[PDB]
């Protein structure tokens, strides 16, 4: 209790206020218990001014890796690691996006790169220039990450060979920013 | 000619690992809906369940067909629920496949879960020019919460109205292995 | 429940002999408030889109209140200062957000953290004339720390060396988000 | 000109300590400030107590002297006691300051706290050229664990050696209100 003071006001900010509808009610709310819990047991563990911001970012990356079904360090790729319950791809235990075609073969992130259009909501894994949302790993210790590349849509130039539809005619995905590129493939190596 | 596709499936960890077996087949002319959102960049009590939905229907709006895959408890999970409903009412193509029969890193795997179209329904009004949509849910079928009834551009005649369908007598569902997903997938949404 | 992969990786922790206490992970201290947190946001119907979302929204609030950080933005109104003071009043939400006088312009003592070249030469303090603490431009507030870099210049100093801005255009961000404490 | 803010973690010490800074505010006036990320891949690898203890010290050696904040509970705490320990052997010059009467937005204040200095201590090995550090864990003495013996220059005569002292004789505390922080605060550090 005496070190919950500012969480349990900001709980209570959400709280005083009148919702017309369910859909409009804070989704935070419905874990104030579970939140409220990490906060005390974070407060009694003896942390400092200097060390509890360590400590509480170890703690929510290690909560934003186990929501997302991603292993809390890297993956080591060693035997055990892969589920041999397949023909051809190997799919990887820990990180399940992660398969590798034959006991030998480079593996590789089915989620590297996610697509981000010019217009909002308009994100998607695909295939934009050659450059697919699946890439290479480098090799192993791997930490998983995710990079946005924005992409926008060519009407004018468009290319037959890999075309897209909508509300506003014919058109092919292009890479925007071709700089972004070169973040990605420091990081995987590319897959083609 | 490039198509989106968005997947519906529930969140849980025994499902996912087989969710991904499926994305890891679906090329360059196959796109699927993907989220971005961090809350960061915006207020916590702003991020409420329309939030929610205005995000979901977005995403829906970039897609032409909605593919929920089945795994044990999917039947019942709410979002999944609200993705199906919103899609009928988009007008996407829906299809099921069912994906409990790969096999884990023990070779086990699930038997079919229930199909969530058994527990989604609609039912026309009396004057055939407003769409009632219903759920399984308590023991009886519920008024649908998370969409309210709509009109429809085209009246239903007489003999369609103040009847009820489930959804499984309207959208197909496929078995991944006893129905060859791995060379007929792209057949099932094309 | 959706807890195989979470328990599997904190089996993966546990079962390596560790040398020392020192090298024991962290997060074993909390595994028991972390599986209750993702046993409730399994159990909350969450399908693959609408889980990512979910999970910023609970994982950034854990952040904000863990830094005794408010989980929406700052308003101002009268209910959040603290008004037991004399001098500067005290922001309730955000502690580090102070008013000198009831009509002062709100600053943020957290504005900026400068960043030397050495690592662990992070610090508050004053570089050729920008200080950590920035002035609020208004309300609602939205807080945010820019990592600014800086380095020691022993030629021409003004007992050693002065802190110099490294990169000027970082600065030209932060004066969009904030307001010039001279 | 750096000073290094010791204080435990508790939202109703960090807006006390939050006070003191914002009067340690002139151009010479630096105080030391932690940068980590757990989702960078400079600190994804920092997982352990040791990477606490390093960024620390590191953070400890750019400062000269230490500021221990106290309040009701800060004599307890783990992390405060090590930063104690680890200003003393690397020569910093250390003070203490009762925080625990600014009051709040209701008016509350806390209980004064132990002084954190009455809970540990040294003791000269018998050759006078190693420092043994103790610590008060609620009912006695005992060794120091988060900090090993290390070797001192002043090899120590025989009238220290096997004696042990409390860290309360060596380093001055001050209480905010009584000794006029809001005027003397700057002459305590410098």
């Amino acid at each position: 209790m005496n070190s919950i003071t500012h969480a349990e006001f900001e709980f209570s900010l959400l709280e005083n206020v009148k919702y017309e509808t369910e859909d409009e009610v804070p989704i935070v709310l419905e874990y104030k218990e579970e939140i409220i819990n990490l906060i005390k047991k974070f407060s009694n563990s003896g942390q400092s001014g200097m060390s509890a911001p360590i400590t509480a970012s170890i703690i929510t990356n290690c909560i934003k890796n186990l929501m997302a079904f991603k292993p809390i360090g890297p993956l080591v790729g060693n035997e055990e690691e892969w589920n041999y319950n397949s023909d051809d791809s190997f799919q990887n235990n820990r990180l399940s996006a992660v398969f590798k075609t034959g006991l030998n073969g480079k593996p590789y992130y089915l989620d590297a790169i996610t697509f981000v259009g010019e217009e909002e909501y308009d994100t998607f894994h695909g295939h934009v220039e050659g450059i697919s949302s699946r890439q290479y790993l480098k090799g192993f210790p791997f930490f998983p990450k995710t990079f946005y590349i924005n992409v926008y849509k060519d009407f004018e130039n468009k290319d037959e060979n890999n075309l897209c539809s909508g509300d506003d005619g014919e058109y092919t995905y292009r890479i925007k920013y071709p700089e972004q590129l070169e973040e990605v493939f420091n990081y995987y190596d590319k897959f083609t | 000619m490039a198509k989106r596709v968005f997947f519906s499936f529930h969140y849980q960890d025994v499902i996912d690992f087989r969710v991904n077996v499926v994305r890891n087949h679906w090329t360059k002319l196959n796109q699927s809906a993907a989220g971005v959102f961090d809350a960061s960049l915006w207020d916590a009590k702003k991020t409420s369940d329309i939030a929610l939905k205005r995000l979901i229907n977005g995403g829906l709006n970039n897609t032409s067909v909605t593919c929920v895959l089945i795994g044990s408890q999917t039947f019942n999970r709410r979002w999944v629920r609200y993705e199906i409903m919103k899609s009928i009412e988009k007008g996407n193509k829906i299809i099921g496949i069912h994906i409990n029969a790969f096999k884990d890193k023990y070779g086990n795997i699930k038997s079919k879960g229930p199909n969530p179209f058994d527990y989604l329904g609609y039912q026309y009004s009396s004057d055939g020019k407003q769409l009632h949509l219903y759920e399984w849910t308590g023991g009886k079928w519920e008024e649908y919460k998370d969409l309210a009834p709509y009109r429809v551009n085209q009246i239903a005649p007489e003999s369609l109205r103040g009847k009820f369908y489930s959804l499984s007598s309207v959208y197909r569902v496929y078995d991944w292995v006893a129905d060859d997903g791995y060379n007929k997938f792209s057949s099932w949404v094309n």
